RNA sequence: UGGGUGGUGGCC
């Protein structure tokens, strides 16, 4: 009637992504910690656009949307800012955003290329992904075009937007052979054996296994470059435990009212 | 003068023969517009055979 | 509301794993094509020496074309059967078929057996050019493959001249959607 | 009441009066795009 | 009324930021068409800052 | 082999077609000499020495899949569909999408649409190199999966993914000319553009004039929105309004504003307003064998299924729109996706090519690592189990119409009224 | 159009390579609207003298 | 010399040399110049 | 009309992938060795550089409205 | 135009309780948990922890529909034990669950950073 | 001439007397929607908030219909007119004055069109009985028709861009009418011939034809998260 | 300033 003892194993963790195990956890949570990667880690993106000049060839949405999805170096300024809907500041604040500025104007004869090197913030902690291989395109301008423009950056999570989802790609994968037969195959032969496959060449699938359950859920976690790939890991963890203490109070007080 | 006949784009009569492709995008036309509509008061007519 | 959720547990799909014969099959079917390919040139050679009985009540050209019609349908039967007696347990087209849900037996022929025969107005391909159906055959050939029989499957795509002789076939059930639409309203309104 | 408005093809900034023939000061090119406004926009970048 | 034909900036609440022009408004609330969506949507005058 | 050989030089050489029709080497052929003529479909198979068949021929055709239109010739492997679906296809295909032009920002055309991200196929035909597809595309490779998820696509609907379509997936942008010009109807009857004012005009509207400036003219980058004046314009008698007003529920953005003279030397002006189309709910999307729909619902990316690796279907299609139609162009289409890819390279879906069939694609994709038959395992995206059905998917070439909900949605309680007849009115 | 017969809307056999033989409209106009094929060209004609 | 085997590389560029002479609306061309 | 942010599919990032997936196809490199020497490993990235046309530099032709 | 804005999903409004508790009146001892602004991501979890629980006879829950953002779950328990005080063990065993995983993973990473 | 103007279609007696443009009526695409009962349709906020409703105020409601006039004509669960018992209206699009605003028991309110309000439902090629059935209204989110599945039968829908017609019954009499008669659940079965006209299709009927085979089996788990999707369950759990 | 005419297209 309580909750089991689940450990964590890493085999592989460099600067783009995270190779770890999971062992003695229902499936339940292993998901929803998958879904957490995906979704409820906050992040910091820009979203507020003010265009003063735009003579390039792509209308003010498509370059505001294009601006949108820079991503943006937010590892220890996500947890001090404020969402924009909390803080009581008056317009904007640097508690609760962040200033960027863009002016590029193409005098000379060649085209001019507006790369994400062209934002200026006027927060050291929180820039594009150009810190130190090109830089994301945005427009090409031809001589006598210009661009000016004031944007800000705040936070959210990827539940509002898909520029704030923090991960390019999640890879979720638990019983590698079909030992528990959730899935059938109808001529097992035909496929190729999983990437963790602890079976030899002969044989297709593992034996039916009457009574199991799945453990052992392996993940690959790959990061955008906005956090570090263990950081999204970790905030995944601390969210999803907040949002169940806030259910757990909000529960307490109407059991209590009752 | 008798009167004025439409012309057909790209034919041998209309100002878009002949030109070079770079002209024709310095002349706000692209290359890749295959003519033979004609153009009455600023619409583009075909004529269906 | 219980099985669209009960269906998320089990899936459901469809792909070319499931329109495909176990190449067993495929033997079985292109000897019944030449078999009947076979017959149909054994009518042609005895009705082109005069050794034809005419069917009670039809002309020679009638006959001719009864028989012929009659191979050619029993062919389609046939392979569309062995294709029906290959498919497995776990194919989706069957799943499909047999619950009623979409499509039936003869699509699942013609996906995988033989396509069939074209016809205009209830007969074979008639002979718009002068003595023949297209430029590339020969002056009075009444063969399978020159009136519109499409010897291939929709899996193993069509050759030119049946592909025009489909289109053909194809354009009659528009012209028919076209017309009937016209039609029965105009009944309905006179019945009310 | 100036309202400066822009070369079809020279786009050199000429300014038009009200109930004046519309016409470049130079290159008498015919044609006239309006300038971009001053109020201000506001995108979101969703 | 003064509202009505103005450039607002709301203040506060989910909507904090962003802009519109008063169409419609009453003694409680207004009407702003947001100039970054095709829509119009109602809001608090307490909420409101008219901006130029 | 020497007229291949030249050909091949034709930008060094100028041997052309023309210097291949002196030569006599083809020969233009109308339909009353066609009917005289024995015609082989290809030399190299229907020219060798076998029991004769008739052993006369006079002609050859060049390649089989050139009697095909244009519209018909952008199918990829036409000759595996039912008939009727490669006629739908051609009518859908005049109504996808894309950049219709290249110089699409210069003119000043009424109902303009382009697309954001256009996209050359995956598997493309030969013949869409004549006809410059791969530079004015119109549609997005995407990751479709066939399977019944939520039965939210049953009756030939599709669901999309919300994340991608936040990412651009089948943005689009909607242009709208608008023109109005001053003439005299006589001496007593002269338009003039001008704004109107609240103390000497006697008919107005409740649209308000303070977003155009005092030359009557609204200024680009203004937000508009319904019922909303455009063109200050006023007649004389006093001073009556006969501006235009933005048509009802557009709420675009006056892109720009072009003043210019007639023949007859009046003042002349047209106006684009641009809007922006997010592909919500109800928008129309077809394949290119004929299969429309209109999406049901809008998942995000921890929803939708995923499989061994993170890869989320973009689009998903009901299994059942496939055996009544029998669209098997579309299956082989979405199978060799997979493999071009993978491979990287364009793949070629030409009519009738006889080098290309099932078998040699299922081969290339396990060369891959992936099941032969283009299936993958899928895990269920709410409650992360195994799916007990593998799911077929790969990439797949659709393409966006132009029937959108927001242009079709209609409501009406006691509005205005005809004349004649003191009916409502229509439209 | 509003006719019945159904001649003039088949696809005839001569259509081979002259004429589209899928693309057409679905509508009360089906079969009586056509699209030249790729390679189709259309004589202009000359004197016979 | 003949050319087997090889005729699916040749008979394509016949086709991309007649598309490079004579365009797409060819007739229409043709018929007003006339 | 111009290289995608980020990859529809997945969410990786991609528009900067674009100019050196050209500088390789200018050289002996394949489009499939170009694509993974970029470290695009799932299909669904390598077909959003794969089958992307460029039409931005064909309209950089046409002269500005304003000088 | 219908679209709705994207915070509906996660912001409560004026007046939205959180979570709601009605008595079930067909069987004894069940209860009808209604959480406002959720989705699988939290019912999943917790119908999964309820279910080890033996003296839990029923758990389960439900998205009435993918429009609206709430989810119901229904809990049914043996005489002696309320189901209110099972969805808080739940809850309370769910928190520790997460805290050690989170434990365990920083030890881990500090184990790989370093050899 | 005077003939031409009632000869025939688009005619007096077959354009404007069998046939006329109605208020109150809306159109729009449908789309499929597996969880609202197969009486239910589901309609955009911006069609309902058009959409308009006369009520007779009443001592039992007097009170809702009041806040509903307070709300205006802005936010969308509000009212459009105020009718007075000796036939003048008063707007609510133009701030009326708060004197206005008051209403006694025999006012009318034109109130926007709420949740459980029936409807006409139409398919444009109105062939037989079964084509004009009655729905209740149910709002959700987005801009399109949602309605059931196995209703797309008797209407021949498609959901690949078919548009239907919906039509709003503005009296109580008619609302009592069409509820009594053309309800979807009494139109079941035709008297065409004596059959049902509404069954199980699509992924419904596939996968209920795999459920039932004599080899499914289900653990506790599911059945229990299968059980919670039956809305006539009496609550208890089979013996397995 | 509305009426009239034609064309294109969507769903059956
Ligand atoms: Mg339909
Ligand atoms: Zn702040
Ligand atoms: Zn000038
Ligand atoms: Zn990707």
């Amino acid at each position: 009637p309580y909750a089991n003892q689940p450990t964590v194993r890493i085999t592989e963790l460099t600067d783009e992504n995270v190779k770890f195990i999971i062992e003695n956890t229902d499936l339940a949570v292993a998901n929803s910690i998958r879904r957490v990667f995906i979704a409820e880690v906050p992040i910091i993106a820009i979203d507020w656009v003010q265009i003063d000049a735009n003579s390039s060839v792509l209308h003010d949405e498509f370059i505001a949307h294009r601006l949108g999805l820079i991503p943006l170096t937010s590892d220890d300024i996500v947890d001090k800012l404020q969402y924009s809907r909390d803080c009581t500041c008056e317009e904007f604040c640097p508690e609760c955003s962040v200033e960027f500025t863009l002016d590029v104007r193409c005098n000379e004869d060649q085209t001019r290329h507006v790369t994400s090197r062209d934002l200026i913030s006027n927060s050291p902690r929180v820039i594009p992904v150009t810190s130190r291989q090109d830089d994301i395109l945005i427009v090409k301008l031809r001589k006598g075009q210009e661009l000016r423009l004031r944007a800000y950056a705040k936070k959210g999570f990827g539940k509002e937007h898909a520029k704030w989802n923090p991960t390019a790609g999640v890879a979720f994968e638990y019983d590698p052979d079909n030992a528990l037969r959730h899935t059938v195959y109808p001529k097992p032969e035909e496929w190729p054996k999983s990437e963790y496959s602890e079976l030899d060449e002969d044989e297709s699938q593992a034996p039916y296994d009457p009574n199991g359950k799945p453990e052992r859920f392996y993940y690959n976690v790959e990061s955008c470059g906005s956090l570090r790939p263990e950081t999204i890991v970790l905030s995944a963890l601390s969210g999803l435990k907040k949002k169940l203490s806030d259910l757990q109070t909000q529960l307490s007080h109407e059991i209590q009212s009752d | 003068f008798i009167g004025k006949i439409p012309i057909m784009l790209r034919s041998t009569y209309c100002l878009l023969n002949g030109l070079t492709d770079r002209d024709l995008c310095e002349l706000n036309e692209c290359p890749l517009d295959p003519g033979g509509y004609f153009i009455i008061n600023g619409s583009e007519k075909v004529l269906i055979a | 509301t219980v099985i669209n959720n009960w269906l998320l547990i089990e899936g459901h799909t469809i792909g070319i794993g499931d329109s495909i014969a176990d190449s067993k099959t495929y033997q079985d079917i292109q000897n019944t094509i030449k078999k009947a390919k076979q017959d149909v040139i054994e009518v042609i050679e005895k009705a082109h020496n005069n050794e034809l009985e005419p069917t009670p009540g039809n002309t020679l050209r009638q006959t001719f074309e009864n028989q012929v019609n009659r191979i050619l349908n029993d062919a389609r039967d046939k392979t569309g059967s062995s294709a029906q007696k290959s498919l497995s347990e776990y194919n989706n087209f069957k799943s499909m078929v047999v619950s009623g849900a979409k499509g039936s037996k003869i699509n699942i022929s013609q996906v995988i057996a033989v396509v069939g025969q074209q016809n205009v107005e209830g007969k074979r391909i008639p002979f718009g050019f002068k003595h023949r159906t297209l430029p590339h055959f020969i002056k009075d050939d009444y063969g399978p493959e020159s009136r519109g029989f499409v010897e291939n499957s929709y899996l193993a795509g069509l050759t030119p001249t049946e592909f025009f002789f489909h289109a053909m076939g194809g354009r009659e059930g528009l012209i028919d959607t076209a017309v009937k639409t016209a039609e029965t309203g105009y009944i309905q309104r006179r019945l009310i | 009441q100036p309202m400066i408005y822009i070369c079809g093809e020279c786009h050199t900034e000429n300014e038009i009066k009200s109930r004046d023939p519309i016409r470049c000061r130079e290159c008498g090119y015919r044609i006239m795009y309006k300038k971009r406004t001053k109020r201000l926009v506001v995108f979101d970048a969703r | 009324n003064e509202l009505i034909g103005q450039t607002v900036r709301i203040s506060q609440g989910p909507y904090k930021g962003y802009i519109g022009v008063v169409k419609d408004a009453t003694e409680s609330t207004a009407r702003v068409e947001l100039h970054s969506t095709c829509q119009t949507i109602s809001v608090d005058r307490q909420r409101l800052t008219t901006v130029g | 082999k020497r007229h291949i050989d030249q050909l091949k030089e034709r930008e060094y050489n100028n041997y052309s077609w023309q210097d291949l029709v002196a030569s006599g080497v083809v020969e233009y052929i109308d339909t009353l000499e066609e009917e005289t003529v024995m015609l082989a479909m290809t030399p190299d198979d229907l020219q060798e020495k076998e029991v004769a068949y008739c052993s006369t021929y006079t002609h050859c055709e060049i390649h089989p899949s050139m009697i095909l239109g244009v519209c018909a010739s952008i199918i990829p492997f036409p000759d595996h569909n039912q008939s009727p679906r490669n006629t739908y296809q051609s009518a859908m295909g005049k109504q996808a999408m894309g950049v219709y032009i290249t110089n699409f920002h210069v003119r000043m055309d009424t109902l303009a649409h382009v697309l954001y991200y256009p996209q050359k196929p995956l598997v493309t035909t030969r013949s869409m190199e004549y006809l410059r597809f791969r530079e004015l595309p119109a549609g997005i490779n995407s990751i479709v999966a066939i399977a019944s998820y939520t039965g939210y696509n049953q009756e030939d609907s599709v669901i999309m993914n919300r994340s991608a379509v936040d990412r651009g997936f089948f943005r689009s942008v909607f242009y709208r000319s608008y023109k109005e010009q001053e003439s005299k109807k006589g001496f007593d009857q002269e338009e003039v553009f001008e704004k109107p004012t609240r103390e000497t005009c006697q008919g107005m509207r409740h649209a308000i004039y303070d977003k155009l400036d005092d030359d009557g003219l609204i200024a680009p980058g203004v937000r508009v929105s319904g019922d909303d004046v455009i063109i200050g314009k006023t007649v004389t008698l006093t001073k009556r309004d006969c501006s235009t007003f933005l048509r009802t529920s557009e709420t675009g953005i006056v892109d720009q504003v072009m003043v210019t003279l007639n023949q007859e030397g009046y003042k002349f002006c047209k106006i684009r307003v641009r809007s922006v189309r997010i592909p919500q709910i109800g928008d129309k999307f077809a394949s290119r064998h004929g299969q429309k729909g209109t999406c049901g619902i809008q998942y995000r990316q921890e929803d939708m299924p995923f499989t061994c690796e993170g890869i989320t279907p973009d689009i998903i299609i009901n299994p059942h729109a496939i055996p009544s139609r029998m669209t098997i162009g579309h299956l082989i289409e979405c199978l060799q996706g997979k493999v071009s890819a993978n491979k990287g390279e364009i793949g070629d879906a030409t009519p009738f090519n006889d080098a290309v069939n099932v078998q040699k694609i299922s081969n290339l994709l396990s060369d891959y690592g992936y099941h032969l038959r283009g299936n993958e395992v899928l895990y269920n995206g709410f409650t992360g189990r195994k799916i007990t059905s593998q799911i077929f998917i790969g990439p797949t070439y659709y393409q966006r119409l132009k029937h959108m909900v927001d242009d079709k949605i209609h409501s009406r309680a006691r509005g205005p009224i005809q004349i004649l007849n003191r009916q409502p009115m229509e439209g | 159009r509003d006719g019945k017969l159904a001649k003039p809307r088949q696809l005839h056999n001569t259509l081979w390579g002259m004429v589209c033989p899928a693309e057409t409209p679905e509508g009360h106009a089906v079969g009586l609207v056509k699209n030249l094929a790729l390679m189709a060209y259309i004589s202009v004609g000359s004197q016979p003298s | 010399e003949i050319t087997p085997d090889l005729w699916q590389e040749a008979c394509w560029i016949v086709i991309s040399s007649y598309f490079d002479e004579k365009g797409l609306v060819r007739q229409q061309l043709d018929s007003f110049d006339e | 009309m111009i290289i995608p942010v980020r990859c529809f599919t997945c969410g990786k990032i991609v528009g900067n992938k674009w100019e050196a997936y050209l500088g390789l196809l200018q050289a002996e490199y394949t489009e499939g060795d170009a694509l993974d020497a970029l470290g695009l490993k799932r299909y669904c990235c390598r077909r959003m550089l794969l089958a992307h046309v460029d039409l931005i530099e064909k309209l950089l032709n046409y002269a500005p409205l304003e000088k | 135009m219908n679209a709705p804005p994207a915070f509906e999903s996660f912001l409560l409004f004026e007046g939205e309780k959180k979570i709601t508790i009605n008595k079930d009146t067909k069987v004894p001892n069940a209860c009808l948990f209604t959480i406002n602004k959720e989705d699988h991501t939290l019912g999943n979890i917790i119908k999964s922890q309820l279910l080890k629980d033996p003296q839990v006879l029923f758990a389960g829950y439900k998205v009435p529909h993918p429009l609206e953002h709430k989810i119901i779950i229904r809990v049914q328990t043996t005489p002696d034990y309320s189901p209110q005080e099972a969805f808080t063990n739940a809850i309370t065993d769910l928190i520790s669950e997460l805290s050690l995983l989170e434990e365990r993973f920083r030890v881990a990473i500090k184990d790989k950073q370093e050899g | 001439s005077l003939k031409q103007r009632l000869k025939g279609k688009e005619g007096r007696v077959r354009g404007n007397l069998m046939g006329k443009r109605v208020d109150f009526s809306a159109r729009t695409v449908i789309t499929p929607d597996p969880n609202l009962s197969i009486d239910q349709v589901g309609v955009p906020r911006s069609i309902a908030a058009n959409m308009t409703f006369a009520e007779i105020v009443t001592p039992f409601n007097i009170d809702r219909l009041q806040e509903l006039v307070r709300r205006g004509n802005s936010q969308y669960p509000g009212a459009k007119y105020i009718i007075r018992d000796n036939g003048d209206r008063i707007d609510l699009r133009f701030h009326p004055k708060p004197s206005d605003l008051h209403l006694q028991t025999g006012y009318k309110v034109e109130r926007h069109m709420c949740d459980g309000d029936i409807v006409i439902f139409n398919r444009q090629p109105t062939l037989h009985k079964m084509s004009m059935m009655g729905h209740r209204v149910r709002i959700l989110p987005w801009s399109t028709f949602r309605l059931n599945l196995s209703v797309t039968t008797p209407y021949n829908a498609d959901f690949d861009g078919d548009e239907m017609n919906l039509h709003l019954p503005q009296s109580l009499e008619t609302r009592a009418e069409i509820q009594e008669l053309a309800m979807v659940p009494r139109m079941i079965v035709t008297p065409q011939s004596n059959r049902p006209v509404m069954g199980i299709v699509q992924d419904t009927l596939t996968a209920v034809r795999k459920f039932t085979k004599r080899d499914v089996f289900l653990e506790r788990g599911e059945v229990m998260n299968l059980l919670m999707f039956l809305s006539t369950w009496d609550g208890k759990v089979p013996q397995p």
